[PDB]
RNA sequence: AGCCAGGAUGUUGGCUUAGAAGCAGCCAUCAUUUAAAGAAAGCGUAAUAGCUCACUGGUCGAGUCGGCCUGCGCGGAAGA
């Protein structure tokens, strides 16, 4: 619980709502909620914010670092958010934003038109690279997994929607 | 140069001796003299952590009991037959 | 050269030329069965190799007790 | 597998197995295996574990067994009914008692002397221990 | 995946952890090495 | 002078400085010509004598330059000859041939300095009568 | 325990040198220093290079590692 102890520092430029359980965030990148677990307690600082395993239940230590962390999650969400890079290695795969939508060729007889949830914003340079910005990390790990579920890498040449900070794990052809 | 804690056990018997092993302590026996024989009772927990040492069957064991503390030596071990535990010392009075 | 030590090839060296890396090696005739059916599966094609004869040398215990018939 | 050389009888009643063991310090080498289940073990299983452990130091040191098949266990044929005489013997086993000292051997290393011996008590069915000489 | 009664963390990086209840063992290197039940 | 993306420590005869098969494989992982290479070679090579083992180290440049700081016999291959056989190791403990005097080596390990200078003379000597230990030899002064 | 600098390797060490360069394994098990360094386990590999591992030289700053004896629970556990 060396997590559970260290508290998330508040910088400038971002509020903190502590209303009760219920807390909200908000800063530079707009704003995000999220209802903490009773295990949990809250105090804010003169600027940073630490939390404790409100007497009650003794297992709070380990519950007071998943509320710490997902705090310290949010806290750079709304102040630079977070991207995942991804590659869609293969001959004959494209993407395209069409605002919120996704047009995904990936070699299937009806085409893949995937919607995205809302608060997230996709960015296609490259025809086989996606930029998915958003605020949360959840958010955007999901979608980012959500894109790989069309297409998870075989390991032969790793055609698929792998991860630009993911090596795969080819193994070889070994036969004809 | 070990050091054992004791004291003198009384209303001996089987069930007695049974009743005792199943609280952390067990019975021994003190003899050889020109006097009587001396039931001892002894803890258990740590006459069995350093019975790994060889000098406990190769020294004076410094038994004390009721201040009077006197020089013996471990004549045999009748131990617990599968349990790492043990069931009984025999100490000659050296 | 592993897939050659699986054919039991004796090696001598890797050497180089201005495009291509040649690899001379001995061979027993009993495992040059259909070689270049298993040479360009594994190199696309792009290599070639020609068998030449050098001795009737040992035949391994395994090698041996095998044509027994 | 180990058996009997011209015993005296045939057959054998069945018996209880009670109470303790005798053989309950390592006596010969350095390394026992000694039992804390209350059962039997046929010849068959005797001759299984010392090949097991035997072969898991492939020659090292000197191994002692020092359980041997007394009791003639019989069994009757199949589709024969009750009565008619006792039956034929079929194997021998050794009735085991708590505390009681089985393979034992000597002259190999501790943590491969553990291992040797884990290798061979999962040819057992009764639940061992690795046990090692005290002094006196 | 192999459902063996015994699970045994048969290499360095292979995990034992706790999923639903049940005892798995999964390896970031090896993936012949996943297993359950245990 | 580049650390590792190209650099080579091995080769083994002076004379012959041509790569034969065992050391060929290095030279093609990133293909070096050794011919004109040779020329440079037969610089240094030409100081030394045949007979006694030469390793180099090679070093390539950006813009296919590719050069070496070559060398002299080092710790293995001068106390083999110091012996009087190459060889006849494969059982250090269960052989015992020969004996050799460190003062002589010390005369030896000055050869060895200007070639590849191994850390305190005798103490270089100690990890190389190590050797000598190791090549079934025996060492005593 | 991580993070950056690392891998303190003489020794392309015999050998079988076609290579077995710490890593084919038999062996010596020498030594450099011995503030961070075994003449070596492991996939990887033709063989080096290799990333590591043993080990943390500086970063942070508190407790921690694995067995033993046992109380109570889980999985093992599929029938009309």
């Amino acid at each position: 619980s060396r997590v559970a102890k260290a508290p998330v520092v508040v910088p400038a430029g971002v509020d903190v709502k502590i209303n009760g359980q219920v807390i909200t965030i908000k800063g530079k990148n707009g704003e995000l909620t999220r209802t903490l677990n009773d295990a949990v307690e809250v105090k804010h600082a003169d600027n940073t914010l630490t939390f404790g395993p409100r007497d009650g239940y003794a297992d709070g230590w380990a519950q007071a670092g998943t509320a710490r962390a997902l705090l310290n999650s949010m806290v750079i969400g709304v102040t630079e958010g977070f991207t995942k890079k991804l590659q869609l290695v293969g001959v004959g795969y494209r993407a395209a934003v069409k605002g919120n939508v996704i047009n995904l060729s990936l070699g299937f007889s009806h085409p893949v038109d995937h919607q995205l949830p809302a608060g997230i914003t996709a960015e296609c340079p490259t025809q086989t690279e996606i930029v998915l910005k958003g605020a949360d990390k959840q958010v955007i790990g999901q979608v980012a997994a959500d894109l790989r579920a069309y297409r998870r890498p075989e390991p032969y040449k790793g055609k698929g929607v792998r991860y630009a900070d993911e090596v795969v794990r080819t193994k070889e052809a070994k036969k004809k | 140069m070990f050091t054992i804690n004791a004291e003198v056990r009384k209303e001996q018997g089987k069930g007695a001796s049974r009743r005792l092993r199943a609280a952390n302590k067990f019975p021994a026996i003190i003899y050889g003299g020109k006097e009587a024989p001396l039931a001892i009772e002894l803890d258990h927990d740590k006459v069995m952590n350093m019975q790994a040492k060889a000098e406990f069957y190769s020294e004076v064991l410094t038994i004390v009991v009721d201040g009077k503390e006197i020089k013996v030596k471990a004549q045999d071990v009748q131990r617990h037959p599968y349990k790492p535990k043990l069931q009984h010392i025999d100490f000659v009075r050296a | 050269i592993g897939d050659l030590s699986r054919r039991r090839g004796m090696l001598k060296g890797q050497e180089s030329e201005v495009t291509g890396v040649k690899i001379h090696a001995e061979v027993p005739l009993s495992e040059m069965f259909g070689y270049a059916t298993q040479l360009r599966s594994l190199t696309k094609g792009r290599a070639s190799y020609t068998m030449e004869f050098l001795k009737y040398d040992e035949a391994p215990s395994n090698v041996a007790q095998a044509v027994i018939e | 597998m180990l058996q009997p050389k011209r015993t005296k009888f045939r057959k054998m009643h069945k018996g209880r197995n009670r109470g303790l063991a005798q053989g309950t310090d390592v006596s010969f080498g350095s390394f026992g295996l000694k039992a804390v289940g209350r059962g039997r073990l046929t010849a068959r299983q005797i001759e299984a574990a010392r090949r097991a452990m035997t072969r898991a130091v492939k020659r090292q040191g000197k191994i002692w067994i020092r359980v041997f098949p007394d009791k003639p266990i019989t069994e009757k044929p199949l589709a024969v009914r009750m009565g008619k005489g006792k039956g034929n013997v079929e194997y021998w086993v050794a009735l085991i008692q708590p505390g009681k000292v089985l393979y034992e051997m000597d002259g190999v290393p501790e943590e491969l002397a553990r291992e040797a011996f884990k290798l061979a008590a999962a040819k057992l069915p009764i639940k061992t221990t690795f046990v090692t000489k005290t002094v006196m | 995946m192999k459902v063996r009664a015994s699970v045994k963390k048969l290499c360095r990086n292979c995990k034992i952890v706790k999923r639903d209840g049940v005892i798995r063992v999964i390896c970031s290197a090896e993936p012949k090495h996943k297993q359950r039940q245990g | 002078a580049k650390k590792v993306q190209a650099y080579v420590k091995l080769q083994v005869a002076a004379g012959m400085a041509n790569p034969s098969p065992p050391v060929g494989p290095a030279l093609g992982q990133q293909g070096v010509n050794i011919m004109e290479f040779c020329k440079a070679f037969n610089a240094k090579t030409d100081s030394i004598e045949k007979g006694l083992p030469i390793p180099v180290v090679i070093t390539v440049y950006a813009d296919r330059s590719f050069t070496f700081v070559t060398k002299t016999p080092p710790a293995a291959v001068l106390l083999k000859k110091a012996a009087g056989i190459k060889s006849g190791s494969g059982k250090p403990n269960k052989d015992k041939v020969g004996k050799i005097s460190r003062a002589q080596l010390q005369e030896i390990a000055q050869t060895k300095a200007a070639d590849m200078t191994g850390a305190d003379i005798e103490a270089m000597t100690r990890s190389i009568e190590g050797t000598a230990r190791s090549m079934g030899l025996v060492v005593e002064d």
